[PDB]
DNA sequence: CTGGAGAATCCCGGTGCCGAGGCCGCTCAATTGGTCGTAGACAGCTCTAGCACCGCTTAAACGCACGTACGCGCTGTCCCCCGCGTTTTAACCGCCAAGGGGATTACTCCCTAGTCTCCAGGCACGTGTCAGATATATACATCCTGT
DNA sequence: ACAGGATGTATATATCTGACACGTGCCTGGAGACTAGGGAGTAATCCCCTTGGCGGTTAAAACGCGGGGGACAGCGCGTACGTGCGTTTAAGCGGTGCTAGAGCTGTCTACGACCAATTGAGCGGCCTCGGCACCGGGATTCTCCAG
C-alpha cells in the first residue's frame, strides 16, 4: 500500500456534473482546478487569520470568513460569494 | 453530515479539519467551515461553468487546460483574481496588435 | 556555459508566441541573460527549500513553492 | 512579412512547450550546480521550471512588443526589453 | 465631483518631483483618474477592515493594513 | 521676460526633489477622501492620522507613476509626457 | 538571574521574541534556539540600517537621524533597496534623479 | 503598547555614540523591525507546515533568513545568528 | 486595380490508442453524545477626539499675453532581418541496467510545554534644556543677452 | 567663446523654541526550578525511480544568398505649453462649541475544545471502451503578381 494525498477531485467532479450534465474533465484540468481550490482556500484562511490577529480575537467565525471573502475576491464575485455563504449558514443553523 | 445539512457538495468536515490543523487560529467557529465551503463551491462552479462553455464552443466534451485558460482570461473578474497565476500547458490568448497587421 | 544552448529559432518562436512581428539581431543575447537571471532566482529558492528538508532530490513541490514566492504561482503541478 | 503573422497565429493557437527539453535540462542542472553540488532533479520539477520560464519569457516579450509599438516601431530592440524590465520593477 | 479640487499646479509639482520636465495639457485629467482609482481601492479595503471591527471611525492602522494588502507598505504610522 | 526656455522646470525639479513635505492641498484631498468613502459606508469619520497616511500613499504612488511615465516618454525620443505614456506605464505594471 | 539577552551577548529582547513566536501560533512548538537566532538577525538588520542612516546624517552635518536620512540609507545601498523595493517611508522624500536628456 | 524603542536606541548608541534619533525615525525603525520579524516568522511557519514538523528550531529560522534576505545580507545575518546561538548554547 | 494560381487552410471520414470513468476492499477520519471551561455577547460607564462654524491673512490658485521650443508629418537612404533552399548536427525515441536515495518502521531519549515563585526591566508620566528652526546680514556661483 | 549684470544659493549671527534625553514611580511577564511526555534523532531495510549508456533515425538548427521595407537622420512648419504678471479665492491659522463613539470594565451564558465509540466516505487499484489525436484526401480561402 501507499500513502494517500487528500484532494478535492471528487467534489470538483460532482460540481462539474451538477453544472454541465455531460462534459467530463481530463486529469490535467482536474489537477489545475484542485490547485486553484487549494490556493483560494489558503488565501482566505490566511486573511482570516490576519483579521483575527489584528483584533486580538482568537476565534475564526463566519464573520471573519465573510470579511476575508470581501477583501480577496473582487466585486461581483465577492457579492455572489457572500450571498452564497450567508444562504449556506442560514440553512445550516436551522 | 454537515455537507448534507448545508446542501453543499464540498467537504465541510475536511475544511474544518484543515482550518484546525493549519493553526490559522487557536479556535474555529462552528459556522466558519460551512461558509468557507460555500465560497469554494461557488468559485469552483463559476470556473467550471465558464470552462464548459468554452469547451462547447470548441466542439469538445472534455475540459482541458486550454479551455480553463480561455475561461479565466476571457472573464474579467476571474482574470483580475488570477492576474499573476500561470496555468501550465494553457497557452496564451490570441492577440495581434492593430499596427502589426 | 550551457546558456548558449538555447537556439535562436526557439527564441524566435517564443517571441512569435507573444505577438512580435520583427526581432532585432541583438535580442537573442538579452533574452538569454534575462532567462538565466530568472532561472537562477527560482533555482536558488528551490535548492534552499530542498536543503531544508535534507533531501538531495529537487521535487516538483519545491519548484512550485519557489515560484509562489516570486508572485508567479504555478497551477497544474500540485500544491 | 506574412509568414511572421502566420507563425504568430499558429503559435498562439498551440499549447505545447517550445523550449528544447534536453538543452533546457542541461542549463537547469548547470545553474543548480553552483548552489548545491551533486543534485538530482525530478522530471516533473524540470517540467515545472520549463513551463515557468516559457510563461515568463512570453510575458516579457508581450511587454517588449508593447514598448516597441509605443515608439512607432515594429522591430523590438534590446532597449525595449531593458525598459520593460525597468518598469516592471524586476530591475 | 470633488476630484476637480486637485488643481493643475499641484499635479505639476508632483510631476516635477518625479523628474518630468514638460507636461502635456491632457495629462491632468488622466492623473486625477488614476489617483481616484488608487484612492478608491485603498479606501474600500480600509472600509472593509473597519466594518469588520464594528467601528465607524477609520483609523490609521486600518489604512496601513489596507496599503499593506496592495503590497505598498507604509512605515511611520504604527 | 528673463530666462524662459525651461530652466525654471529644472530648478523646480531640483527644489522639489530636495524637499520632503507634503504637496497635495490638505483640505481638498480630505474632501476627496470623504467623498470616495461615502459610497462604501455612509457616515464615516476619519482620524487625522488616517487622512495623512492616505495622502502619503497617494503622493508616493503618483511620484512613482510619473517616474515611470517619464522613462516611457524619454524612450520614445520625446520630452513632454502624454496620456498614452501613462496608459502604457500602467499597462506594463500590471496593476 | 542573567537574562537570556545577556547570555546571548545581544541587545534585543530574546524573551519578548520567544513570547511573540509562541503567542502568534506560528507553530505548535518553538525551539529554545529560535528566539536567540531571531533576535540576532533583527539586531543585525537594525544595526545595519542605523549605521547607514547615521553615515548619511554625518554627510549632511546633522547630528539627529530623521526620516530623510533613513530614506537615503535604504535607497542608496543596493541590497537594502532590493529588500525594501516597494516600501514607502513617510516624509522621507525621494532620491535626486534627473535624466541626462532633460538637462 | 509594546515596541522596540529602547532596544533600537541601545543599538544606535552602540554603533554611533554621538548621534540621536528623532521620534519619526524611531517609529519607522520600530515598524521595520516588526515587519521583518513578521516576514521571518511567517516563512518559518510555512517551512514547518510544509515538512509537517510542529517545531521551529534554529534551522527553520536560518532557512527563512536565507529565503527572505538577499545576498550579502542573508550571508551576514546567517553568520550572526550562528554566532549568537553558539555563544548562547555554551553559556 | 483584376483575374489566374499556388499554398495554406479547414471539413470529412476511417484507425487505433490509452486515459477517463466505474466498481471493488477497507481504513481512518467524520459524526454523535456528553462534559467542562471561558471567550464573547451584552449592558453600562467615562471622556478623548472628531466634526462643525466663524473670523482674519495671504499664499497660492486662476485668467491671460506671448513667443519660443518641441511635436509631428514628410523625404531620402541604406542596412539588416525575413524567406527560403541546403547541409550538417544532435535531440529524441526505445530499451537496459545500476544503485542512490526517498519512504516507512522501531527504540531511545532529550528537549520543550505547563506550573508556581519572585521580582526587576519596561512603560507611563513629570522635568530641563540643548539641538532644532528662523530672519537679517553679506558673500558667491550661475544663466541671459550682447559682444 | 567672454563679460557684465541680475538672480538664486550659501554662509554667519543672534533669537527663540519644544522634542528629546533624563529622572521617578509602578507592575506583569521574564527567569528559574520542577514535573512529565512525545517529537527528534539514529539505524535499518526495501525498492522506485533518476542518471547514465547505447544506437539509429530524422526533426530541425545553421548557413547563406536576395532584397525590400523600415530605422533612422534630416528637414520643415505649426501650435501649445512654459514663464511671467495682475487678479481673485478659498486654504490655512486660531479659537470656540458639541457630542459620537473609542475605549474600557463587569457579568453571565452559549459555544467550542476534548474524550471515546461507531461506521461509511473516500482512496488505491484494477479494470473497460469511447473521445480524441492522427492521417489522408478533397473542397475552400488567402497572397501574390503579371496584365
Amino acid at each position: 500500500a501507499k500513502k494517500s494525498v487528500e484532494t478535492y477531485k471528487i467534489y470538483i467532479f460532482k460540481v462539474l456534473k451538477q453544472v454541465h450534465p455531460d462534459i467530463g474533465i481530463s486529469s490535467k484540468a482536474m489537477s489545475i482546478m484542485n490547485s486553484f481550490i487549494n490556493d483560494i482556500f489558503e488565501k482566505l484562511a490566511g486573511e482570516s487569520a490576519k483579521l483575527a490577529r489584528y483584533n486580538k480575537k482568537p476565534t475564526i467565525t463566519s464573520r471573519e470568513i465573510q470579511t476575508s471573502v470581501r477583501l480577496v475576491l473582487p466585486g461581483e464575485l465577492a457579492k455572489h460569494a457572500v450571498s452564497e455563504g450567508t444562504k449556506a449558514v442560514t440553512k445550516f443553523t436551522s | 453530515s454537515r455537507s448534507s445539512k448545508a446542501g453543499l457538495q464540498f467537504p465541510v468536515g475536511r475544511i474544518a479539519r484543515f482550518l484546525k490543523a493549519g493553526k490559522y487560529a487557536e479556535r474555529v467557529g462552528a459556522g466558519a467551515p460551512v461558509y468557507l465551503a460555500a465560497v469554494l463551491e461557488y468559485l469552483a462552479a463559476e470556473v467550471l461553468e465558464l470552462a464548459g462553455n468554452a469547451a462547447r464552443d470548441n466542439k469538445k466534451t472534455r475540459i482541458v487546460p486550454r479551455h480553463i485558460q480561455l475561461a479565466v482570461r476571457n472573464d474579467e473578474e476571474l482574470s483580475r483574481l488570477l492576474g499573476t497565476v500561470t496555468i501550465a500547458s494553457g497557452g496564451v490568448m490570441p492577440n495581434i496588435h492593430n499596427l502589426l497587421l | 556555459g550551457y546558456i548558449q544552448g538555447i537556439a535562436k529559432p526557439v527564441i524566435r518562436r517564443l517571441a512569435r508566441k507573444g505577438g512580435v512581428k520583427r526581432i532585432s539581431g541583438l535580442i537573442y543575447k538579452e533574452t538569454r541573460g534575462v532567462l538565466k537571471i530568472f532561472l537562477e532566482n527560482v533555482i536558488r529558492d528551490a535548492v534552499t527549500y530542498t536543503e531544508h528538508a535534507r533531501r538531495k532530490t529537487v521535487t516538483a513541490m519545491d519548484v512550485v513553492y519557489a515560484l509562489k514566492r516570486q508572485g508567479r504561482t504555478l497551477y497544474g503541478f500540485g500544491g | 512579412g506574412t509568414v511572421a503573422l502566420r507563425e504568430i497565429r499558429k503559435y498562439q493557437k498551440s499549447t505545447e512547450l517550445l523550449i528544447r527539453k534536453l538543452p533546457f535540462q542541461r542549463l537547469v542542472r548547470e545553474i543548480a550546480q553552483d548552489f548545491k553540488t551533486d543534485l538530482r532533479f525530478q522530471s516533473s520539477a524540470v517540467a515545472a521550471l520549463q513551463e515557468a520560464a516559457e510563461a515568463y519569457l512570453v510575458g516579457l516579450f508581450e511587454d517588449t512588443n508593447l514598448c516597441a509599438i509605443h515608439a512607432k516601431r515594429v522591430t523590438i530592440m534590446p532597449k525595449d526589453i531593458q525598459l520593460a524590465r525597468r518598469i516592471r520593477g524586476e530591475r
